[PDB]
């Protein structure tokens, strides 16, 4: 459990989410494969909206270093995660922590507070 | 040390063993008959002394004092941001060494560092012959400062400039950078004062401090008074007679700023001064807020409820705009109640806001531009535009500012999303008129035309795009249709898929025929397509076919749930489709009742579909952390849910001591 | 923030340092000869150390030495009777009053009894706390203690001695049976001060009609004086806090008399407690919430007229202030 990479992890109770510098390789819907994907959450609870808007947070997905837009039902199943500092053994930590947190997308890279 | 001079302007005796010459001068200045008794040459000397003491701001002795007033007047172009006037003065033919010294300060201010260096060298050459010790000394100092700035700028540009700018920038050539390096070899600022003629040393000792590596250490150390808490219970008031710590600190800050700006000293662009200003202003604001809070606590809220401890004026606004970043202003805002602080002299700050707009338009509309000047200007521009939230502005000024921000500001430091927040901060004090609504429509039309190219793609740091602009324009104007966008829609074709989707984002702004034509290009055939349309496409109503698709999905998932009970295995999940349907039904979006049969799969689904019979022991408080204001209000309205939520929030607040849950509990459910 | 939650170690060294402080104080104050300049700076540090010692555990002998130094050798110009009382009360949170410390307190009370013989003497406290409270402290931990020297002093007391009679009456519970009989024979309840003393010591549990007449007479005199001052334009502020107690009683129904409703207008708290419906809630000051006790706070959250305004104040103070007491009050009782 003890490692030098975990010193960069932070916890924001406002969103009950973890923040860390890690990049993931994913396979979605058991039919699509994507490499080096990372995500960013933005806390805008009081944003202009209609009747169908119900969440305070909006999440955006980026495969590699470019924006990713997907319409197909979003299914997630982790296969590999790695630290930017070239540190391994993080897949088990990621799976464990994601199991602890019931909130969607337990781990992300950046959090933006607009309010 | 024969006397004490105080920032209020009154002088006092101290450690003087002799005749009180200052008292006699004050009496002479008070008595016009005593003056006439003096000789003619002495009369002229007295007149000069009176003019000097008046300009400086010395009034009279402490005991003969009264209700002395105070005001701040800095008569310098550098502090007024009059770029055109400065350029015109530069273009004039310097008539004196003083005209050449101010011109060099202006040139350095405008980003032409090399020209300022040459001018300073010429002034240094001429001064020694002219026997102008003061100008010679100050020009030596400023030339060394400019050289340090040049070296640091070169290092910064060669290190990171090429990346952020997207291209390596060569502000300075190589031969000139070699010439300055060869000139300033082994040059030590430390001994500059000691080599001077002893008459200069005896006269101008007060300027020696300009040769030190760091000054303002005593000013920074004196800030500790502002943090005292004992004064609140009982304020001694012994720091100064007739003035408190706040007044003394603020007047000292004004004196420092005036002395540095009015003499054209090139130390006002270094990190030490910026840190000093930031610390002073932040401490003053914090002290004022704490005093207001304590006064509210002690007496009734009817008194001090919104007392103005630190009133803001034009000088305060300009100083905060120039000497703060974005993060610093954010920290100041979150630390204190800025909205409660009224702003004075709005016509001046407004002129500065619409004046920053003209200069940015000139800078970026025109191809020509200065790298260093842009670097030092954009931070101030961004800070001023951020801080203009609490300032009322006229319609013409608002329109000019909106146009300058939207069109002429480089995407490099803004974005679709970054710009949006700027505008909304402006909208909270001056509700959208028709003129800037039309300007926003024009901006939307331009960025719509931008989508013709396939490779074009908006980039935002906070997930905000043109959809939000379309929402904002409609929020203030319920009935609005864009004729330009409507005719764009009517000329649209299928192969323009990028434009089709982008315009689908902006459906509400269209006309009836335009929206019919657009929606003729897309349709929903499955629950996934329905959710995609609701997310992007703005499906407004759940038609019976949509509810039938939902019911089919829930029954299929019911069969899969029975087979899962058989399995006893569940690998992983990503997004709950069922919770969305449950909340939609709770919001009275899905009017069917068949979904009620498919109950018992998800705890959130059961809770939001049948609150009365839901087992609240299965409730997860973290669920509350994701709901939005409308859903929170709806939940608070429901009787079956209110008290359980109250109890769980109470337990979490008592144990977790988390501020978010407490804030929700006080805001919505109690 | 709560300092108590923070752990403290090396307690032996802290105890040694504060025992050094106590012995230095004793040496300094023991003789008239003193280092004049050393006094001013040392006093501040000693006061800080003794006030912050609330969060450390001390041995019995060290506790006794500290108490003796604080009680019999601290200059009066710095710590008064009330300040001494509150500082000592701060120290009984980690170590309950031992018998030796109670003996020292009895020595202090017997000493004050000897200082009362001269008719030209009085106790000055800046917080309203006096010798009586000290005795109460002992009775808060040992209910059955009865002083011997003090009881004898009461038994040999005479009517010509009036200061002593009242002073011992204020501390009636600590006296013996015969001493109590003698003192109550010599003194009787006539004024409001005697009534309050008896209520505090349990002499009179309930408000009899005669005490109501005394209260109404005092209120009428105060009303006349206030009317005269208001006509003069020199309206004086309420003092002695008796009006607050009367209003609290009327809210609690301890005193039953329509005359109370006729005494609205001069005091804000009295009007709030007497006529909650018509009270102007913009004059409410939050500090009173802290002064209230558990029972009064609970009864406040029961009335319909004052609950909503109080919760607006509590929510305002927990959002505008840096005191955790407001949140505790708002959570425990009102929510």
């Amino acid at each position: 459990k003890d490692t030098g990479a975990t010193h960069d992890l932070v916890y924001h109770s406002k969103i009950n989410t973890f923040v860390w510098d890690v990049e993931f390789d994913i396979v979605l819907s058991d039919s699509k494969e994507l490499n080096k994907c990372y995500f960013v959450k933005c806390f805008n609870p009081y944003r202009i909206n209609g009747k169908c808007d119900f969440a305070v947070s909006s999440i955006d997905i980026f495969s590699e270093g470019k924006r990713l837009l997907i319409e197909n039902e979003f299914n997630f199943k982790i296969t590999k995660a790695v630290h930017v500092a070239t540190s391994k053994d993080v897949t088990e930590i990621v799976l464990h922590l994601s199991e602890r947190i019931s909130s969607p997308f337990p781990i992300v890279k950046e959090v933006v507070y607009l309010d | 040390y024969d006397y004490h001079f105080e920032v209020n302007g009154t002088v006092v005796r101290h450690k003087n063993k002799g005749f009180g010459y200052m008292e006699r001068f004050f009496e002479l200045k008070e008595s016009c008959d005593e003056r006439s008794k003096l000789s003619k040459k002495q009369y002229e000397r007295f007149n000069a002394l009176f003019n000097f003491f008046e300009k400086n701001g010395v009034i009279c002795m402490a005991k003969d004092a009264g209700t002395l007033n105070t005001s701040i007047e800095i008569n310098s172009l550098a502090y007024h941001g009059k770029y055109d006037v400065m350029k015109k003065f530069i273009e004039e033919q310097s008539v004196s060494i003083e005209d050449d010294y101010k011109k060099a300060f202006f040139l350095a201010c405008l980003g032409r560092w090399e020209e300022s260096y040459d001018l300073y060298s010429n002034i240094i050459l001429n001064s020694i012959d002219e026997s102008n010790g003061c100008v010679y000394y100050l020009s030596q100092i400023n030339r060394y400062r400019i050289y340090q700035s040049i070296t640091q700028a070169v290092t910064q540009f060669n290190g990171l400039g090429l990346l952020t700018f997207g291209r390596h920038y060569k502000p300075f050539t190589d031969e000139f950078l070699a010439r300055i390096e060869r000139e300033m070899t082994n040059f030590n600022i430390d001994d500059l004062f000691n080599g001077m003629p002893f008459e200069f040393q005896k006269k101008y000792k007060i300027l020696e401090f300009l040769s030190d590596n760091q000054f303002l250490y005593d000013d920074t150390v004196k800030l500790f008074e502002l943090t005292n808490k004992v004064r609140s219970e009982m304020s001694e008031g012994s720091y100064s007679f007739g003035m408190s710590s706040d007044i003394v600190v603020l007047l000292r800050l004004y004196d420092n700023l005036r002395f540095l700006y009015e003499n054209c000293l090139w130390s006002v662009s270094f990190h030490e001064f910026h840190q000093y200003i930031r610390n002073s202003m932040s401490l003053l604001i914090e002290k004022a807020e704490y005093e207001r809070t304590r006064d509210i606590d002690e007496l009734g809220f009817s008194f001090f409820g919104k007392k103005s401890g630190f009133f803001m004026e034009y000088y305060d606004f300009v100083n905060i705009s120039r000497h703060f970043k974005i993060d610093d202003i954010k920290n100041l805002e979150r630390s204190c109640s800025i909205d409660k602080i009224r702003f004075g002299e709005q016509e001046k700050i407004e002129e500065y806001l619409v004046g920053i707009a003209e200069e940015i338009t000139k800078q970026f509309s025109a191809n020509g531009m200065n790298v260093v000047f842009y670097t030092q200007f954009i931070s101030e521009a961004k800070a001023a535009l951020y801080f203009a939230k609490y300032v009322k502005l006229s319609e013409e000024g608002l329109g000019k500012i909106v146009k300058a921000l939207l069109f002429y500001f480089p995407e490099r430091d803004l974005d679709i999303g970054k710009r949006y927040v700027w505008l909304e901060r402006l909208t909270k004090c001056n509700e959208l008129p028709k003129s800037i609504i039309s300007i926003i429509d024009d901006f939307l039309v331009l960025q719509a035309e931008k989508h013709i190219d396939q490779n074009y793609s908006e980039v935002s740091s906070n997930g905000l795009y043109s959809r939000d602009y379309g929402a904002l324009i409609k929020h203030f104007e319920k009935n609005f249709i864009s004729k330009r966008l409507s005719e764009i829609t009517l000329c649209l074709t299928q192969d323009k898929q990028k434009q089709i989707d982008f315009l689908f984002k902006l459906l509400p702004l269209l006309s009836t025929n335009a929206k019919s034509h657009l929606l003729s290009f897309k349709s929903v055939e499955n629950i996934n397509d329905l959710m995609n349309g609701i997310r992007i496409g703005l499906i407004d109503e759940f038609t019976p076919e949509h509810e039938e698709l939902i019911i089919e999905y829930l029954e299929t998932r019911k069969v899969n749930y029975i087979v899962e009970k058989e399995k006893g295995i569940q690998t992983f999940s990503s997004n709950d489709y069922m919770s969305t349907f449950g909340i939609w039904y709770f919001l009275e979006e899905i009017n069917n009742s068949k979904m009620e049969e498919f109950i018992g799969m998800d705890d959130q689904y059961d809770f939001f579909v049948d609150p009365e019979n839901f087992d609240y022991k299965k409730f997860i408080p973290s669920w509350l952390k994701n709901y939005n204001d409308k859903l929170l209000g709806k939940i608070a309205g429901n009787k079956h849910m209110k008290h359980h939520v109250i109890e769980v929030l109470k337990e979490r607040v008592k144990n977790s001591n988390d501020k978010r849950y407490l804030e929700i509990l006080m805001n919505y459910f109690i």
